[PDB]
DNA sequence: CGGGGGACAGCGCGTACGTGCGTTTAAGCGGTGCTAGAGCTGTCTACGACCAATTGAGCGGCCTCGGCACCGGGATTCTCCAG
DNA sequence: GCTCTAGCACCGCTTAAACGCACGTACGCGCTGTCCCCCGCGTTTTAACCGCCAAGGGGATTACTCCCTAGTCTCCAGGCACG
């Protein structure tokens, strides 16, 4: 055997089997995934430690990826991720 | 305490001069109603993330530095206000 | 006849003047209370600087400047010496907005 | 006399790892503590994004006839999407093409 | 008398075709002796994964795409369909570099 | 061994694909040297970046990461080859 | 009582009075000095930073940020800041 | 010697009562058995209807630059949207009047 | 002495704050949700046991009422409260 | 394999006597058309019901008890063919 | 090779800001009082980070069949032509 | 929680900015001619693609062993506050 490529790989196909329980995916279109989730979490995170040293915070919790959502992306799904992240949390506080 | 509508107090002879310095010779009658429009979408996404900013650290007045974060993360990187 | 110059001779020194100069080129006053009326169109109660207030009018020349090299870059690019609003939205479009 | 590893994602009731995702926050080096809120909050971010962008991925393929999603369906899903576009202006899709958008006075009359 | 279609109908069924088409439109090897030339021009006998070729290939594409999609709204701007080198030097000075 | 002259590979008629690619109907005889240059520039400006990757990596062959890596540091990241 | 503003004040003066003694200064010119500062430095923090997680280092090298310098700085500055970098290693190691 | 309490709802991650649909399933004789899932189910889909609705009704109260929901907001949400009019049409609504439709006759000119 | 009447109060108020936390409430407008809430749930419920009787099943399901609603509720409302329903389910299962 | 226009097998003069059982006396051209399209409107409607029974039995042929019941929701009870 | 499409300049034609100059007014310039909150200081507690163990989902590898790649014939459409 | 300081609020002159009208000149552009230049298609060549086979450079992995680097205690000295 080799060593272990990590991806994002059972996550796809997973959340493609909520959204859509009949259609396939190539490995093209998977390796376009990778490279989008790479980028976006690149993103956030980077903007996330940016706000962790402008406020002079050694601490990154939701609250400054919320501002960071309300940052890089635009509007109607500024506020729809505030949404569903919200609801994310609170269930985790309600475990 | 509330206003309307001061976008006119930009006004036109200083679009004029900005377009002065921008080099435009002749600058037309239709000119300066878009140029307040894009004026306005640039500072609306401006201080869209300058008042995130500032929301973010519980103030209630907008720094320089906040500004010039803002003005980090749009990229147009400006000098000289202790950025 | 009192004096008066053909058109585009003032407009040269106005360009040339205002190359040479370094001096702000827009009213404060109203700059301020333009910044206030968007503060208030957001967050209500918001407060200002004035070192703020000349960040964001530092910011609005530098911006509506740079999008004037690109707009008559545009307008010489097709033969006109009048610039026109598509050259403005088509350089704004260009530069990848 | 341990309890049984249960699964934050799930916690989240979420799919997308809270694990890699702290994982790739802390060895990521953008803070020095990050909060329990952070990972659970980008990978809610990302899974809707993901849901969302699959979603107009499904709808292409479905007005294409074709079962299996290909990257012409994933560029043809991000560029009719405003906040997308907007998103992804300078980002380039593999093997995606351009959708069709013909400027109207080059085409024939 | 042989058909012959007018000038420009083809041009639009190869327009059509090809933002149908997703496939390479450039020969591949031909592109890695090019891109080995230019990389032995910086450090010499270096080696090319196929697959780095074929990604260095989609993005010099991509790039070219985008820069002929500039040029036709600038060609659009002039007035004009014939695209010209100074749409493609309008078009890289708007990008700034 | 040595290469001369393989811009010239990069054959006219497939210019022609690519502007029809980039919705081009017209273009002119003296476009396609020219697009050879911006695109022979534009590999300078990524492969010198690639090669200084690699050549920090201390490798001799060249990878698409860190053709991935050049093209977002430009910022025009490219999907389909990262992870 | 108040707090210290830290700064690149006499620094930027002392290299000015080597590079021009005869000329002075102004605050304005100084806070473009100390943004330029800032931003350059902040670049190459960043491109460092990145090229040491593309290539799993956890170190900053001296050998990684003189590959970023010829990556951000071009062209003839960059060899030039490349004859500055090593000709201070080498006088450093020496010391 | 117990397990602590945890509701459905936050299982389901809901916050529509599971228990209190499921209760109501059970004495609205509806069925002598009914699957665990149904009211989770039924809950969830109430959930996306009130949520729909009060996106709406929220909205049409900024729009009237009112603070507080009234029925005439619900009216106007309901009877401005086509799928809720065929969900509702033979439904009275207290105090929310009828939705503003002038037929191009009874204008002028 | 007073015998408490319930309600559906804390749901429909917590469901608005998570959806507009700045929008108020007034009380006739929480009857008429009340209401809305009592009909629609009537509506399923009848479909649900009607269905039972159709089917001869002495059960009702989550299968029941996907097919519920696909008769009762229209189109795309029907297909996200589907997926509602669905992602739901499988958290619930998951718990 | 596949059927492509069925819709017009319920004619024109099927249409006809379908009105001529409502006692309409003249019918104009343009009301078949639409005829037809409420047609397909309702037993859509009946049909999709149906086959959410159907599916729902986990059968793969429908028979009358679904129908008559997809006629109960829809609210046009029809004799004859109950239990 | 052939050809049609494109580009563009001269002439003209209507046009629209540029600029000179008087007016207004309100920004510009100098002046005063107060407090919002910006910012600094003390408490502490929420909170997150790290480590042994342990397990359980996630990934490497392989195989299967069927959606899709490859193949073939008439229609419809686009276009062009000729009526 | 405190405090203190510059922003907020309010006040009073001063013509520069603005603005608006009017004369004037240049500005864009359409028609149309005119010239020209590249696309469509046919034909010919030729290496691209395929597909098939040998060989070895180095990418990647594992191990080893040593270079190095943050941290901390402490000390002192040059940059910042202040004038």
């Amino acid at each position: 055997k080799r060593s272990r490529k990590e991806s994002y790989s059972v996550y796809v196909y997973k959340v493609l089997k909520q959204v859509h329980p009949d259609t396939g995916i190539s490995s093209k279109a998977m390796g376009i995934m990778n490279s989008f989730v790479n980028d976006i979490f690149e993103r956030i995170a980077g903007e996330a430690s940016r706000l962790a040293h402008y406020n002079k915070r050694s601490t990154i919790t939701s609250r400054e990826i919320q501002t960071a959502v309300r940052l890089l992306l635009p509007g109607e799904l500024a506020k729809h991720a505030v949404s569903e992240g919200t609801k994310a949390v609170t269930k985790y506080t309600s475990a | 305490k509330v206003l309307r509508d001061n976008i006119q107090g930009i006004t036109k002879p200083a679009i004029r001069r900005l377009a002065r310095r921008g080099g435009v010779k002749r600058i037309s009658g239709l000119i300066y109603e878009e140029t307040r429009g894009v004026l306005k979408v640039f500072l609306e996404n401006v201080i869209r993330d300058a008042v995130t900013y500032t929301e973010h650290a519980k103030r209630k007045t907008v720094t320089a530095m906040d500004v010039v974060y803002a003005l980090k993360r749009q990229g147009r990187t400006l000098y000289g206000f202790g950025g | 006849k009192p004096h008066r110059y053909r058109p585009g001779t003032v407009a040269l020194r106005e360009i040339r003047r205002y190359q040479k100069s370094t001096e702000l080129l827009i009213r404060k006053l109203p700059f301020q209370r333009l910044v206030r009326e968007i503060a208030q169109d957001f967050k209500t109660d918001l407060r200002f600087q004035s070192s703020a207030v000349m960040a964001l009018q530092e910011a609005s020349e530098a911006y509506l400047v740079g999008l004037f090299e690109d707009t008559n870059l545009a307008a010489i690019h097709a033969k006109r010496v009048t610039i026109m609003p598509k050259d403005i939205q088509l350089a704004r479009r260009i530069r990848g907005e | 006399a341990r309890a049984k590893a249960k699964t934050r994602s799930s916690r989240a009731g979420l799919q997308f790892p809270v694990g890699r995702v702290h994982r790739l926050l802390r060895k990521g080096n953008y803070s020095e503590r990050v909060g329990a809120g952070a990972p659970v909050y980008l990978a809610a971010v990302l899974e809707y994004l993901t849901a969302e962008i699959l979603e107009l991925a499904g709808n292409a393929a479905r007005d294409n006839k074709k079962t299996r999603i290909i990257p012409r369906h994933l560029q043809l899903a991000i560029r009719n999407d405003e906040e997308l576009n907007k998103l992804l202006g300078r980002v380039t899709i593999a093997q995606g093409g351009v959708l069709p958008n013909i400027q109207a006075v080059l085409l024939p009359k």
